[PDB]
């Protein structure tokens, strides 16, 4: 009730410019956890057209074509593109109510009066209220017309629940003070709708009260108008699997390059006495089950991560500005100010054949051991994690660069590179660009510092 | 009286000032007046009104409800603190009358 | 006389709790004195009390 | 007591002097009801003898020199002139201090009972007459407290079961009498009372006590020391020839009702919580502390709640709805 | 923090100490409030400055 | 305290007669010296063509008062009074006061020369808004419904008091603190009309209560009944100039209360007071 | 009976009379003449007259000793009316709102009430949220409790004085001014025990991360929000930190014990409250010096409680055991001869 | 009453109890007066945490009550809570200038800039940090900065925020400056946001249609630097029909009552009031209480 | 009474015939609400036993 | 409380026991003895 009625005069308000219609939606434990609710930061949404773009960018053409270059200074295309893209979504109202509920019960303890067709029970965990404003151009409206969801917790992490308005806008056009109106009025029904990967149900609110009802929009769903826009959803699916079919055709490139004689690069103690034909056919029985497995939660997309930040591209430039100078001169060393790699965080896809159990997002601190030490890789308690040693396991290793080993039991590993020219470079970013902390409640002012404790309105205490 | 009495603390501190405050409910169509002794142990002005906008948030949106209903009316107030002294955790004694009650009569310090 | 409970005091309910307890366990044991015990180190403790 | 106290500094023999030499050597206080019970238990070392004390304070004056100093270093040395003497003089081991030479000359007699132990000579002194139509309490009435602890609802064993009291009391053999959970107490007076489950219901109802959230956050601190071609894939799990590790609640059953307290026990450090089962298990290749939540008591492992005492319990959930002949 | 030459070279008065405990049983237990303790001989107690 | 002023020049006795006269009212101080000149009392130092009234009300808040206690032929005993103790003072304002009146202090409008009217609260607050709005409309003096307005702007309806408040607006030409003055009302209302609109919506991304709802449907209604992406230097500006100039209002949307009143003294030329101040 | 089995803790608040003894000149009073003052008021004039004392010891090591003596009554009634939790954390309500009046209407608790903020709980030093009882006829009263497991070996941990977390915390035991010791001692697992050879004995109150430490120490309750106010028995030996802190050599830990660790209860309420700066009376609290509790007389039939009460003197520091049934005696005779010499 | 004292754990050493007869006629927050204080509730260490917010810090400094210091004897320290009104000598030792004639009021001590963190009274685990008595503008103005700076820090990525931040924390009052630690948003801080909302739009309904379009006729009318400055932001943002001057009164005190709600959110009370400083500004007379 | 009462520990020891306590001396003196609270109202527990 | 016993044997052994046997209280399965809390029944009548 509390940011229904709000974004409603707020989108009456700014309807003028960007011609946004209000949604109103609750959602459940469905959606997400508990704990994920009682400590959810803010919301983000973003409205992308029929072609497929955007509702931010420019209307014909854009500066974020040319693939994606390879490079590591630009490394996307340096930072204008990430601020296209903080400029793409927008920040929605937001509202949680953490208490188990029954919703028209609740409605009826607010002013709010409620009719349905036919009454349906319904019983949820808490409740999260957020309201999303679609914007339609022109004052017609295309059905083919798709949505996203961003659900933001405080360190730093993200959901994408994305889905088209065609079902948003089914059956409602279809049968198609203020504040003391509006609950008079009231709702009109209520309809849940799966997203477009039907892993999720949500429910929206229709209030007959609201001014998207006389405004008298026009409605069409032309079916090759449908027929693109999940083209345009295949190419932001696609930019996740075949970067893996990327890195896939690099090891089967360099392995015909090299001829099968590959190298070593990691310290393990080995035993010649131990046949070496079982560990080959074990190679390519286990690379087909990465494949199998492969999802957006890998240590190659963690890999990336970093360095689609806003920070990230004027330091990696700052990285090999250090390197590629002169030796300090003797006149330096004297009177000079002191002159500053130890180890780094690599990210590790571990497959094992024995169990077909393959975990994907691996934190792995790994350093140059001393006397002609290769690699050694620790985990984030020095614990040396000791799964190389054994024959079940084969694992691939990720830089914070684009570097990339393949690595046998036994330590011996292949040493590429992460091609990724053939991706273009706007469906990149907006799958997994590292978006910026906002400020909000409970932050500190000054760029981080000693952060206090959670908001977490949650309701195991009162509200106060 | 015992009636127009009211606390949000469990009446125990040392120094427990006393504040007259006085509300303009407006829920009906005419002025709904309530008036309300209200006792504390919190002394500063400040911070005592956010604990009223705290505690009084109805009047406030019935106040500004007022004001978008009726623009010809001119709004008086919404609600009134005049200060009147202090007392003792002892000094009362449930009709709760005050025994020694040192008066200090300030003036009419207002909020909305 | 046991505790300093003289006529200018006031009483929490623990010092009247007390005193009940001690009144209680005083009518019991010494309500009748000279049937009961007939030692005389005893009714001289008595009487010097 | 008397031997345990050691002798003080001050040398002053000649003040606090009986009659006839005997010397005094302590003071006992306490309050007036104590010593009604030791005068009259010990009448055969009191006697009411008059003591030679001081008759006026030990006025004790400044050297001008040492108002200098006080002045001017901000301390003060006693008896700075004998100091300043005996140092250039030659000889260091002054004859006396500077409270020794304060606080005689003048003696008065005065009659206060003492005590004799063994050649020491305690003055004795009840406190009353200063605390008499007085607001203050004595400080000599201290306050002590003490920390009582007792067990109710317990589960001895049946193996090591025994009476040592048979002659004594004899229970009629109904379960309610065969199975402890009430417990017994005494108030002021010699009155018992009884505590049980339901008077704790203040307690065992509250939310804190099904929290796990600070459990959960101080055991990681510490870390560690698709279902539908599944019916076709049960034989697909057993063409290779591992095994699996045994888990952490199987590995806590195979310890015995008295040893599961022992150290050679391994799998305590993850028995934390009578509601929850707290363990270490595997994703993503870590160990991460997975806060599961125990559902029935069942659940409980066997040295913390054996067979036998589930029998008893549903032996006496059997006698509570009439039914201890079972048809 | 403490002038402990002027404990050494003024001149003292004699008593017969009478300790309850050991003497290096007390010091090393910490009763007092200020511990000088040493071995040997200290020529620290000479720089009169 | 005591404060001790002279007089250089030479005193009539007529002079004396009428100083004695006023034995108790109040003196205006600029710094509390134990001795001062006598070109330091009063309000004469600040009597010129172009200051008027803000100028003098804005002045009169960093300067003490006093009371004169006695009268002697060549120095008078000006008495600072203290908090809490109560005090004899006399009306020399055309205000005559009752009983429980808070008292407030005020310049008087309508080679040297000894000048302070002493109204009570309410009447002080209500020519200082006359005073206010009849500066608002001193530029549109060409009308007619407007100088009617005026001219009952003027004149103000008391227990015997009729007065006439002179114009503020004089040769067509407003005196340049009260332009100030009434510049930063109109910049506070313009500056909150425009600021409200995009900080509701800058505020309501957090925990949003009723009061924000019906705040956002007041500003539609009033943006209505009338007709966002802002630079941060320019935002910074706004606000910034909003508090700064909101900042110099505090003499006129306040009122310092100084006296209490008590009993009166008959036909209303003395009255015993309390020096709340 | 349900699937465990909790025990109880209480303090017990005497009143006794200590006697004392001192050598002679044991210590040198130094006083001076009286130093007068003048306040005024309006009719009366109150003058302030101070005498200064200082009191400079003599003697070497404690010349002055006294004993607990003679006891004449208590003042808790000694009973089993348990620790009121739902004021203790006021804030906790259950997630559903409907079960948690449920319990409430079940239990005896009326309403959850807000805790205070950060100024007005420093401008006011406590809660006192708990209402005096009408008919106070016994005393003041407290009863926490440890959920323990049903397994508990009464046998060794019960019938004797012991520590009830289930390992002798006593600090002397360690070797003084060590961190990482003490920390070894009374929380690790991997190790023996003091006064009992097993690892632990309640291992749901022993370690950390149980519900006894995030129940009764007051960081994990900091952490959570509580009442500050009521005093709780447990707070003496689950306040690790505290203990932790006070590793020191013994004679400083005997100073610590007279001087500092002087624990105090408001006594003219009908609860037990921390007082606010408490100098008027402060309870000398032995047990916390030893970490450890004494086992009161508790009986689980009433004709083992007969048969105690029957016999003479000498009969509750015995320990008689039935099938399942079973008597605790008490260590100390102070509900033998204690109420019977008043 | 007014006479409260405060012992010490601690021992007294001749440097301690200098320190003390140094502080005399300092001033010390106090909570709850009452009549017998540890050294642990004295001065501020007890409240004092980094990276817990400067606004809560001045919120409940604000509700202790303040005393001042004098007369130290050993083991004891009395405390003179002041009365209202009564005329007080007061030490300061914020390094801030001090006028005649000027107002003063307190806030918790904002650290120099060079760190000087001059505890002046040394223990083991405790420290007695002292509350700052600024002059009405400097405490004005730094009310101010926090409000704004609490405003536009809403909604805002690091960057921007953190450029006018790193002018915004400094300010100079006769050659001072000063930086402001824990500026972070808290509950307090919203709170009075919301009541800055709703009071500023509040005076955004009660204009009236001549107080809105003066402005403009001035810019019309005459050519000025400040008008010019106004105008030049009033241009970013972009004959009287009825004149009832008693609706104009009404409109106007409304809109005085919103002013004066709106100027409370900044503006403290006076809690001194200076008589004469000494000029090498360690000490001045006040009268008022605490 | 009822014949189902308590034997074990309200008939042994002296207690009030009634069953609550009604002693009029642990109750405040002079408050008569709190008297017939404490002597009556069975939403009260008794304070004897 | 008075003794009063509810069965004769439980009367007939405390009109056998040795000192202070009114003073207990001993209790069968259904019969009972509520015992004496004052020996009025060996102090009024012994001293005859």
């Amino acid at each position: 009730m509390e940011t229904h009625l709000y974004s409603d005069l707020a989108f009456e308000a700014r309807f003028a410019d960007d011609e946004q219609l209000p949604l109103h939606l609750v959602l459940d434990q469905e959606v997400l956890s508990n704990e994920e609710a009682e400590t959810l930061r803010y919301v983000y949404y973003r409205n992308v057209d029929s072609a497929g773009r955007s509702t931010g960018r420019a209307p014909g053409g854009d500066e974020d074509d040319a693939p994606a270059s390879d490079d590591a200074e630009d490394a996307v295309g340096g930072d204008r593109a990430f601020d296209r893209e903080r400029r793409t979504w927008q920040r929605a109202c937001f509202r949680v109510l953490p208490r188990p509920l029954e919703l028209l019960d609740y409605l009826r303890q607010s002013g709010l009066t409620v009719t349905l067709e036919k009454e349906q029970r319904v019983r949820m965990f808490y409740a999260v209220f957020t309201t999303l404003g679609l914007r339609c151009p022109d004052n017609r409206l295309s059905g083919a017309q798709t949505l996203h969801l961003r659900l933001v917790w405080p360190d730093g992490s993200y959901r994408d629940w994305e889905f088209l308005a065609r079902d948003l806008l089914r059956e409602e056009m279809e049968a198609n003070a203020r504040t003391d109106e509006w609950k008079g009025a009231g709702v009109s029904r209520l309809r849940e709708v799966w997203d477009v990967q039907h892993r999720v149900r949500l429910r929206v609110l229709w209030y007959v009260n609201s001014f998207w009802r006389s405004r008298e929009l026009s409605y069409d769903d032309h079916e090759v108008e449908l027929y693109r826009a999940l083209d345009a959803y295949r190419a932001r699916i696609a930019v996740e699997y075949v970067l893996i079919r990327a890195v896939r055709d690099e090891i089967y490139a360099v392995l015909r390059r090299d001829g099968g004689a590959l190298p070593q690069r990691f310290a393990c103690h080995v035993s010649r006495n131990m046949s070496w034909r079982v560990v080959w056919e074990l190679c390519r029985h286990a690379l087909a089950l990465w494949m199998d497995w492969a999802d957006v939660r890998s240590c190659i997309i963690k890999a990336l991560t970093p360095r689609l930040s806003r920070g990230a591209a004027a330091a990696a430039q700052r990285a090999r500005r250090q390197r590629e100078r002169s030796a300090p001169k003797p006149q330096e060393l004297l009177f000079g100010p002191r002159n500053e790699p130890a180890e780094q965080t690599w990210y590790a896809d571990v497959v094992r054949c024995v169990r077909a159990q393959v975990d994907l997002g691996v934190e792995v601190r790994a350093a140059r051991c001393p006397r002609t030490g290769l690699w050694i890789v620790r985990d984030r308690r020095g614990r040396l994690r000791r799964w190389l040693s054994q024959p079940e396991v084969c694992v691939l290793y990720v830089t914070p660069d684009l570097d990339f080993y393949w690595v046998l039991p036994g330590g011996f590993a292949v040493s590429s590179r992460v091609t990724l020219h053939g991706l273009a470079q706007r469906a990149l970013r907006d799958r997994f660009q590292n978006f910026e902390a906002v400020l909000a409640r409970g932050m500190h002012v000054e760029a981080g510092r000693q952060e206090p404790e959670t908001p977490r309105v949650s309701g195991r205490r009162l509200p106060f | 009286p015992k009636d127009m009495y009211l606390t949000w603390e469990e009446t125990r501190g040392r120094l427990q000032y006393v504040y007259l405050i006085i509300v303009y409910d407006y829920d009906g169509p005419e002025t709904r007046p309530g008036i309300y002794v209200l006792t504390s142990s919190i002394a500063h002005w400040q911070t005592l009104v956010d604990v009223a906008r705290g505690k009084f948030a109805r009047e406030r949106c019935s106040f500004v409800n007022r004001r978008i209903t009726r623009p010809r009316q001119i709004p008086l107030c919404t609600g009134v603190i005049q200060k009147l002294g202090w007392c003792l955790a002892d000094d009362i004694h449930t009709v709760v009358r005050l025994d020694n009650f040192s008066v200090e009569l300030g003036d009419f310090r207002e909020f909305v | 006389v046991e505790n300093a409970t003289l006529a200018r005091q006031a009483l929490n309910r623990i010092q009247r709790s007390n005193i009940l307890q001690s009144f209680k366990a005083k009518m019991l044991a010494t309500l009748f004195l000279l049937n009961r015990t007939r030692d005389r180190d005893y009714v001289l403790k008595f009487l010097t009390r | 007591l008397a031997e345990a106290a050691t002798d003080s500094i001050l040398d002053n023999p000649t003040t606090y002097t009986t009659s006839s030499g005997a010397k005094i050597s302590g003071v006992m206080v306490s309050t007036a009801n104590v010593m009604q019970i030791i005068m009259s238990l010990l009448s055969s070392h009191i006697t009411k003898e008059t003591v030679s004390a001081p008759a006026t304070y030990g006025n004790f004056v400044l050297s001008p020199e040492n108002a200098v100093t006080a002045i001017s270093y901000h301390s003060i040395l006693a008896d700075f002139n004998s100091y300043k003497a005996h140092l250039t003089s030659g000889q260091p081991h002054l004859p006396n201090d500077s409270l020794s030479q304060a606080g005689a000359h003048s003696l008065t007699p005065l009659s206060m009972d003492v005590i004799r132990l063994g050649e020491k000579t305690v003055i004795m002194e009840n406190l009353r007459r200063v605390y008499k139509n007085t607001d203050t309490k004595d400080p000599l009435e201290r306050n002590v407290d003490l920390t009582f602890f007792f067990p109710v609802g317990l589960y001895l064993p049946e193996d090591r079961g025994y009476t040592t009291v048979e002659s004594k009391v004899k229970l009629n053999d109904t379960v309610r009498n065969a199975l402890p959970t009430t417990a017994y107490l005494l108030n002021r007076d010699r009155a018992v009372q009884k505590i049980d489950f339901v008077d704790a219901l203040k307690t065992l109802c509250h939310p804190v006590l099904h929290e796990p959230a600070p459990c959960l956050q101080t055991f990681t601190e510490r870390g560690p020391p698709p279902m539908g071609g599944a019916a076709r894939r049960i034989p697909h799990f057993y063409r290779v020839r591992r095994e699996v590790p045994r888990t952490v609640n199987e590995m806590k059953q195979d310890f015995v009702v008295t040893d599961f307290y022992k150290v050679g026990n391994i799998t305590l450090y993850t028995e934390l919580h009578p509601f929850f089962d707290f363990t270490h298990c595997q994703e993503n290749s870590e160990t991460v502390a997975l806060c599961t939540p125990r559902i029935v008591i069942g659940n409980l492992p066997d040295g913390l709640a054996p067979g036998p005492f589930h029998e008893l319990r549903t032996w006496e959930i059997m006698e509570h709805m009439r039914l201890r002949p079972p048809p | 923090m403490e002038n402990w030459s002027a404990l050494e070279l003024l001149p003292k008065v004699g008593i017969p100490t009478d300790f309850l405990t050991h003497v290096k049983t007390s010091a090393g237990e910490e009763m007092f409030e200020a511990l000088r303790i040493y071995y040997g001989d200290d020529p620290e107690r000479y720089n009169i400055h | 305290a005591n404060i001790f002023c002279t007089f250089d020049h030479k005193l009539s006795i007529a002079d004396v007669g009428k100083l004695t006269k006023l034995v108790a009212a109040v003196v205006p101080i600029p710094q509390r010296l134990h001795l001062i000149k006598h070109y330091q009392l009063g309000l004469h130092q600040f009597v010129d063509h172009t200051r008027g009234y803000v100028r003098l009300r804005g002045l009169l808040r960093n300067m003490t008062l006093t009371l004169m206690r006695r009268v002697e032929g060549n120095q008078i005993l000006l008495h600072v009074p203290t908090h809490g103790l109560l005090y004899t003072v006399l009306n020399t304002g055309p205000v005559t006061w009752e009983k429980g009146d808070a008292l407030c202090v005020l310049p008087p409008l309508f080679q040297w020369e000894l000048v302070p009217w002493i109204v009570p609260m309410p009447l002080a607050l209500e020519i200082n808004q006359r005073l206010l709005i009849m500066g608002l409309f001193s530029l549109d003096r060409s009308y007619e419904e407007v100088k009617a307005a005026v001219q009952q702007l003027q004149t103000i309806t008391f227990r015997d008091a009729t007065f006439t408040i002179p114009d503020p607006v004089i040769d067509q030409h407003l005196l340049i603190d009260m332009k100030t003055a009434c510049l930063s009302m109109s910049m506070v209302a313009n500056l909150a009309s425009e600021l409200t609109m995009t900080y509701v919506r800058k505020l309501a991304l957090e925990d949003s209560s009723m009061l924000l709802v019906k705040c956002q449907e007041l500003l539609m209604r009033l943006d209505r009944e009338r007709s966002q992406h802002v630079s941060p230097d320019d935002e910074i500006a706004r606000l910034s100039a909003l508090f700064v100039m909101l900042r110099q209002l505090d003499d006129l949307i306040r009122e310092q209360v100084v006296f209490t009143v008590c009993d009166v003294s008959p036909d209303n030329k003395s009255a015993t007071c309390i020096f709340k101040g | 009976h349900p699937g465990f089995a909790l025990t109880a803790v209480r303090t017990d608040t005497f009143e006794v009379d200590m006697l004392l003894y001192s050598g002679k000149s044991c210590t040198s009073v130094i006083i001076n003449n009286p130093i007068v003052t003048k306040e005024e008021r309006d009719i009366s004039t109150t003058y302030h007259v101070t005498q200064n004392i200082n009191t400079v010891d003599m003697g070497l090591g404690y010349t002055s000793n006294t004993c607990v003596a003679y006891v004449n009554r208590v003042r808790t009634d000694m009973g089993v009316r348990v620790q009121d939790l739902f004021r203790v954390f006021p804030m906790n309500v259950y997630r559903h709102d409907e079960v948690d009046r449920w319990i409430r209407h079940a239990a005896g608790v009326e309403r959850p009430q807000l805790l205070d903020t950060e100024t007005i709980s420093m401008l006011t030093f406590g809660s006192m949220s708990e209402r005096n009882a009408a008919a106070t006829v016994h005393g003041q009263k407290a009863a926490c409790e440890l959920i323990l497991t049903p397994v508990t070996m009464d046998v060794n941990y019960f019938k004797i004085p012991n520590n009830p977390r289930g390992r002798a915390s006593c600090m002397l035991a360690v070797d003084p001014y060590d961190t990482e010791a003490a920390t070894k001692a009374i929380y690790d697992h991997r190790e023996a025990d003091a006064q009992t050879f097993a690892a632990t004995h309640n291992p749901w109150a022993s370690q950390a991360g149980c519900l006894s430490d995030v129940l009764y120490n007051t960081r994990h309750r900091e952490r959570l929000g509580y009442n500050s106010k009521f005093y709780s028995p447990c707070a003496q030996y689950f306040n690790t930190e505290e203990i932790i802190a006070a590793n020191k050599t013994l004679f400083k830990t005997i100073d610590e014990y007279l001087l500092r660790a002087k624990d105090c209860i408001r006594g003219d309420t009908d609860t037990q409250y921390v007082c606010v700066e408490g100098t008027e009376q402060l309870i000398e609290n032995p047990c916390r010096l030893t970490q450890e509790a004494l086992p009161i007389l508790s009986t689980t039939t009433l004709a083992l409680m007969e048969t105690k009460l029957k016999g003479g003197a000498g009969a509750f520091a015995t320990s008689e055991t039935h099938f399942g049934n079973y008597v605790v005696g008490e260590i100390i005779p102070l509900q033998q001869s204690m109420l019977f010499n008043s």
